[PDB]
């Protein structure tokens, strides 16, 4: 048991892992859930594992894009990332 | 060919394409836990194929 | 060197400062396999910016989906109708 | 090489049989059957769905469907 | 009803002036100038965005594109 510690090299390791566990992680990240990031402290601007906002944004590209809820949802996070107070959207027409 | 796993791609009530995943390498056949990875990962290619079909019309 | 499956999965805990940990803030294998996938997904979204490329992006999706499932081949069939009857042509064959 | 399908002459096909051709389009209508459950891109165009008139004129009672049968 | 813009009853504008009305179009020329810029969705329609019918008639020598100088 403990003799199977040739794993001091990371070659066979992480290879067995992506062979036998990647599926569950990629199937739960893309499923219905909520992001896990604090949104009060304005902290560190961000970190690297902290960029699950990408997954949170991809989760809504599923069906029946209403084109109004999605823009609102991306703006409600771009407001936090930029550290701004207000945001707005103007549309273009010709008469 | 020995094992097969396939699904369609739908725009409303119409079909646009079909995708196949022939020939699994280790198990005797595809397990039941892959059938959800398949659907949850093709959700992004569905959008691109729907955009292509709409642009063509 | 051989694979003993057993049931021991505990060596997937928090890892100390080690090699091949280039990203800043990764403390587990799960974090690495999450960040890699997130980056791969942001790429191929950077490619639909203009002039939607039906052939190219689906090819890069299939190259990943063939690796995830441990399958050996993948394909793509298109649908069309001639004089009232339907049929399925071929557009991508033997992607590995 | 050989394009990965191993055919160079022209489109090949498994089946064989007698050809079948389409009939011409004789009569047209403004109406379609009522909508199904699920919808996709391009299925909301005015005038291309329904019977060409609002549902109120065909079913006047549906106008004030908010109030119940008490009155 | 806050309405998020503090305005109700009709749109408001910063400045007002005399009305200006569009003019008709008569000539309706076929051709278009050569195309520049990024493509974007909704282009490459065959019939439109082109001059005449084909490139060959416009530039008869262009057929010998792959050939070198000496010939």
């Amino acid at each position: 048991e403990v003799e199977k510690f040739l794993d001091s090299n990371v070659s066979f390791a992480k290879q067995y892992y992506n062979l036998r566990y990647r599926a569950k992680v990629i199937s739960d990240l893309l499923g219905p859930r909520e992001a896990a990031v604090d949104f009060s402290n304005y902290h560190a601007l961000n970190s690297v594992e902290e960029s699950e906002i990408i997954f949170d944004l991809l989760r809504d590209f599923q069906d029946n894009l209403q084109a109004e809820k999605c823009v609102f949802n991306v703006m409600k996070k771009l407001c936090f990332l930029l550290q701004a107070d207000r945001m707005s959207l103007f549309m273009y027409r010709a008469r | 060919t020995r094992n097969i796993l396939a699904t369609p791609i739908m725009n409303g009530k119409d079909v646009v394409a079909v995708i196949m995943a022939v020939n699994k390498l280790d198990g005797p056949c595809f397990t039941s836990e892959d059938e959800d990875v398949f659907l949850k990962y093709l959700n992004f290619g569905t959008l691109n194929l729907k955009i292509y079909h709409l642009s063509y019309l | 060197a051989d694979q003993y499956f057993g049931r021991k999965l505990s060596p997937e805990d928090v890892a100390n400062a080690c090699e091949d940990g280039c990203p800043e803030g990764c403390t587990s294998f799960r974090e690495l396999c999450q960040v890699e996938e997130s980056a791969a997904l942001f790429e191929l979204v950077q490619d639909m910016q203009e002039n939607v490329n039906m052939e190219r992006v689906v090819f890069k999706i299939l190259r990943r989906l063939c690796s995830i499932l441990h399958a050996d081949r993948c394909s793509l069939f298109m649908y069309r109708q001639r004089n009232g009857v339907a049929e399925l042509a071929t557009r991508l064959f033997s992607v590995q | 090489i050989r394009s990965a399908t191993r055919v160079m002459g022209g489109p090949v096909t498994p089946r064989k049989g007698p050809p079948k051709f389409k009939q011409r389009q004789t009569r047209q209508f403004k109406s379609k059957p009522p909508k199904k459950g699920v919808q996709g891109f391009g299925d909301d165009i005015p005038g291309m769905e329904g019977l060409g008139t609002d549902i109120t004129v065909i079913c006047p009672w549906e106008a004030f469907n908010h109030l119940e049968l008490h009155e």
